[PDB]
């Protein structure tokens, strides 16, 4: 059900990742017919080795298929970190990152050095450091030390900020955000 | 870039 959902993101997102220069899995998925996360690993794994052995282990094609395995862990890491995270960040509906989740992710302020702080959601964590997603454009990843973090509550006019264009959206779509946590608008 | 976001480099 959801699982046949999230596993058609994932192989047509490594499709498109296969551009980097089977029908089987296609099948079985579009079918619905894996029953385990571990499953579809393994034959993601399969394929990966038989792929490997037909070209040749220093092959081109080796190179593309062990990123292409690599990156396939990755999307089922990410499943994993939040579900609702996944499904929204493939469907991609207008403010797609603005709507919560269940439970909801920590938001605080995230400083890169070069860059002041910027808003985020906190992803997972551990003692020296956070796994966070930046609002505003392209929304990318990054492991923020812990002592880089403050928590959204406090002003923003007391923290090192780079008002640039991008850092304005990004505010923007935080304020958003907020707004739809408070009202319990959450994407049907 | 995955669709769960790519790591933001480095200043
Ligand atoms: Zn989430």
């Amino acid at each position: 059900q959801e699982m046949g959902t999230y596993l058609r993101f994932i192989v047509s997102r490594m499709k498109e990742r296969a551009i980097d220069l089977v029908p089987t899995i296609q099948e079985k998925v579009n079918e619905g017919k894996y029953r385990s996360y571990e499953e579809f690993k393994a034959d993601a794994q399969l394929l990966l080795h038989n792929t490997v052995i037909f070209y040749g282990a220093a092959s081109a094609q080796a190179d593309i298929a062990r990123m292409l395995y690599k990156d396939t862990c990755h999307e089922l890491d990410e499943l994993q970190l939040c579900k609702n995270c996944f499904y929204l960040s493939n469907a991609r509906p207008d403010n797609w990152f603005c709507y919560p989740c269940i439970p909801n992710h920590e938001l605080v302020w995230a400083k890169m050095k070069g860059f002041g702080f910027w808003p985020a959601k906190v992803m997972q964590k551990e003692d020296n450091q956070v796994d966070v997603r930046f609002f505003g454009h392209h929304h990318q990843r990054a492991w923020i030390p812990s002592e880089n973090i403050q928590d959204i509550t406090v002003n923003v006019h007391r923290l090192h900020v780079k008002r640039s264009m991008g850092w304005k959206k990004a505010c923007d779509e935080l304020e958003l955000h907020q707004r739809f946590l408070r009202e319990g608008r959450f994407w049907k | 870039a995955p669709a769960t976001g790519g790591v933001k480099k480095p200043h």
